[PDB]
């Protein structure tokens, strides 16, 4: 019944600007309490920002790591919440998050506190910060040329940034598949490889393909994996 | 019941004085006893099926009535209000001739 | 729950709360009886060392008051008038309606000092002081008591 | 401002045991805290607001129970779906840095499986580019740990392979396990014979996958 999206992330250089944006549906928009919630990659949780609705005046909160480089912006017409993001620091790679706190929660706090219990969680953005420039994925196959059962992948190399799919056979293939995610090289850039398990007896009646999708790029490239048998009978 | 009032805690923290019983040893002795200010024992009630927050609207609701009780008697301190409330709930069923199949006899 | 005696043709019997039993019939709040029973009776020592040894202060405990409608009659009461060595009150004064045990052969009255170390004097077998159709768990100053415990009955 | 510290940091149970896990808190808070479930690759979701206060939607298992200082979280019987990182925040006071704890990552304890094993050489295409990738998969498994170890003609090599995990998988609890290797091309073509050697519970003895270039 309720739902939100994150749009806008993508990467940035450090001390560059950036705009995220965030569409709510589902409920009263200019009742509930907005805030902004970041996940570093290894640093969990991280509370980011917090705006009030119209009618409790609508001020804005910063943490303290953020104050001064942040600015969070509202449109209740639209049912939109911005965040801008100003002189950004490595240290603000991240998986940004925009969370509601709706008026039926305010309704449980009963000390009034200006603490609040963040509803609902929007699917997410990502906010890469780094010196390097994009880079396209290099797909190669690999073949299974054991047994009753096979195995099947193909391999993802020297791409950046992170965002990266991989459906097999346009997604008719979704059992068995294992994406393992993304290992960093030492070379700065990662790899990712992608594998699906399946009979041996199907590999020489079926045709496999890999469809590796990479959005930043905009590079979408799909490669065919087949495979021993001698076949001498030639003169 | 639908609870009006502009925020509720929805969690109980209550307190109260009967025991829970499994006395142990002697303490039920006034001088070996706690202090007055050890004799409680608590817990806590989630709010299940929306009940805790309509309790507290029903506790505003009582205190009208409860006051004009108070107004009307003259005991400085008043402890009988539960004994009566049953009394009338035995009088309710009771209080007359029982009639089989009748609406106000409660019988098999 | 408080035990309820239940009372037959030359029997005694502790109510049992989760039973019922048809056959008990209770027509009348007359039927209902408190009693106060003397520890005389179960042999305790009644000299005055022992009794006062079963006596002790404590500060904290609120006092607490439960009538009795009938009571025994004593051999030996006690009726205490104890101040501190500065000379102040060690116990309070009766509480209005609180009056002498009715009927006592004997009354011991001790007079004198202690440290008093506490805001009430209580039992600390945890028995009750009866007075006058009031039964206390502490003592009040120069009111004579009788030691006792209580007992609730239907009569038939 | 207000510390909040979980425990334990990873935790392994059984399907229908007694999970619990309990959140400190630094200064006082009177019953603020909430729970969310964060499974990998999704957005948190709120499972308990306050004290032992369920979401609607929520099932039964989970309780709340706590106040004060400390705080804990139990699941009567766990199941499948409840493998996921859950996080316990207060809302006493404007959040701080450290308001969101660290995180309890739950982990389902299943009997121990066997890992299938297959290994991938490099691709021709790969092989043109000038760099080369051997890959060793470690596919249904259970537990994670596994021991993987790469000999190139009978000669151990350390510091140029990287292993990746998959998460627990949502149907069956077995993990999946991909050992990549990278070389260059010359030292590619130095050696004749390239195993994946591993060793796991599951299996009585390490078992080694290996090839030859260029073979069938
Ligand atoms: C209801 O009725 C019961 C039954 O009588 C009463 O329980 C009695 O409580 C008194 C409290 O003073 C007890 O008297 C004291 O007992 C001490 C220990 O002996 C008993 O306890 C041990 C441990 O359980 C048993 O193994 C033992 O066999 C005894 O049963 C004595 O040490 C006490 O002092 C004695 O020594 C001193 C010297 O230090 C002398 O000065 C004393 O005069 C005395 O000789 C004292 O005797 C009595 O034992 C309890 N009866 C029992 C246990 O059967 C309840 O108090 C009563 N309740 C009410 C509300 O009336």
């Amino acid at each position: 019944e309720v739902q939100l999206v994150e749009s806008g992330g993508g990467l940035v250089k450090p001390g560059g600007s950036l705009r995220l944006s965030c569409a709510a549906s589902g409920f009263t928009f200019s009742n509930a309490w907005m805030s902004w919630v970041r996940q570093a990659p290894g640093k969990g949780l991280e509370w980011v920002g917090r705006i009030k609705s119209k009618t409790d005046g609508g001020t804005i909160d910063y943490a303290a790591p953020v104050k001064g480089r942040f600015t969070i912006s509202r449109d209740d017409s639209k049912n939109t919440v911005y965040l801008q993001m100003t002189s950004l620091k490595t240290e603000d790679t991240a998986v940004y998050y925009c969370t509601t706190y709706t008026e039926d929660m305010r309704y449980f706090d009963w000390l009034l506190r200006g603490g609040e219990t963040f509803d609902y969680w929007g699917q997410g953005t990502l906010v890469t910060v780094s010196s390097a420039s994009t880079k396209g994925p290099s797909v190669f196959p690999l073949a299974p040329s054991s047994g009753g059962t096979a195995a099947l992948g193909c391999l993802v190399k020297d791409y950046f940034p992170e965002p990266v799919t991989v459906s097999w056979n346009s997604g008719a293939l979704t059992s068995g598949v294992h994406t393992f995610p993304a290992v960093l090289q030492s070379s700065g850039l990662y790899s990712l490889s992608s594998v699906v398990t399946v009979p041996s007896s199907s590999l020489g009646t079926q045709t496999y393909i890999c469809n590796v999708n990479h959005k930043p790029s905009n590079t979408k490239v799909d490669k065919k994996v087949e495979p021993c048998d001698l076949e001498v009978d030639d003169d | 019941i639908v609870n009006a009032q502009p925020k509720c805690n929805p969690n109980l923290h209550y307190w109260t004085t009967q025991d829970e019983g499994a006395a142990i040893g002697l303490a039920w002795i006034p001088y070996f006893g706690p202090a007055a200010e050890g004799i409680y024992i608590e817990g806590l009630m989630h709010n299940q099926d929306g009940l805790i927050c309509g309790l507290r609207q029903l506790a505003n609701e009582t205190t009208q009535a409860l006051q004009l009780f108070l107004r009307a008697t003259t005991e400085l301190r008043t402890f009988s209000i539960l004994n009566r409330k049953a009394i009338d709930f035995l009088l309710q069923r009771w209080g007359g001739t029982c009639h089989i199949l009748g609406p106000d006899c409660c019988i098999e | 729950s408080i035990p309820l005696g239940v009372i037959h043709n030359s029997t005694l019997q502790v109510s049992d709360v989760d039973k019922l039993v048809c056959r008990d019939k209770l027509s009348s709040t007359n039927q209902l009886r408190s009693v106060g029973l003397n520890l005389e009776g179960n042999g305790v020592a009644t000299d005055v060392p022992s009794a006062t040894k079963r006596w002790g202060f404590r500060s904290g405990v609120p006092p607490k008051v439960v009538n009795y409608e009938a009571g025994e009659w004593a051999e030996n009461c006690y009726n205490l008038e104890i101040k501190k060595p500065d000379g102040s009150e060690c116990l309070p004064a009766a509480p209005d309606g609180i009056r002498g045990f009715p009927r006592c052969r004997y009354v011991h009255k001790v007079s004198g000092t202690g440290p008093c170390a506490g805001d009430f004097a209580f039992h600390k077998e945890g028995a009750f002081f009866l007075y006058d159709r009031l039964a206390s768990t502490v003592i009040y100053r120069g009111t004579t008591f009788a030691e006792g415990v209580v007992a609730f009955l239907i009569l038939p | 401002d207000i510390r909040l510290t979980q425990s334990p940091s990873s935790l392994s149970a059984s399907v229908g045991d007694r999970v619990t896990i309990t959140c400190r808190a630094s200064h006082y808070i009177s019953t603020y805290l909430n729970w969310y479930q964060q499974k990998p690759g999704k957005a948190p979701k709120l499972l308990i607001y306050a004290a032992s206060n369920l979401q609607s939607g929520v099932p039964s298992r989970f309780s709340g129970s706590g106040f004060g200082t400390d705080f804990s979280l139990t699941i009567s019987s766990l199941q499948p779906e409840d493998f996921a990182t859950y996080h316990c925040q207060q809302s006493y006071s404007t959040p701080g840095r450290y308001t969101f704890g660290q995180g309890t990552k739950v982990e389902i304890k299943r009997t121990v499986a066997a890992p299938s094993v297959f290994i991938f050489p490099p691709s021709d295409e790969q092989l043109k580019s000038g760099t080369a990738s051997v890959v060793c998969l470690l596919n249904n498994f259970y537990p994670r740990e596994a021991k993987v170890q790469w000999k190139v003609d009978n000669a151990l090599q350390s510091g140029n392979s990287q292993e990746s995990v998959t998460e627990q998988d949502s149907k069956d609890s077995t993990y999946s396990l991909s050992s990549t290797l990278t070389l260059s091309k010359a030292d590619y073509e130095k050696h004749k014979v390239y195993a994946c050697e591993v060793t796991h519970q599951g299996l009585r003895s390490p078992v080694t996958k290996s090839f030859n270039r260029g073979e069938c």
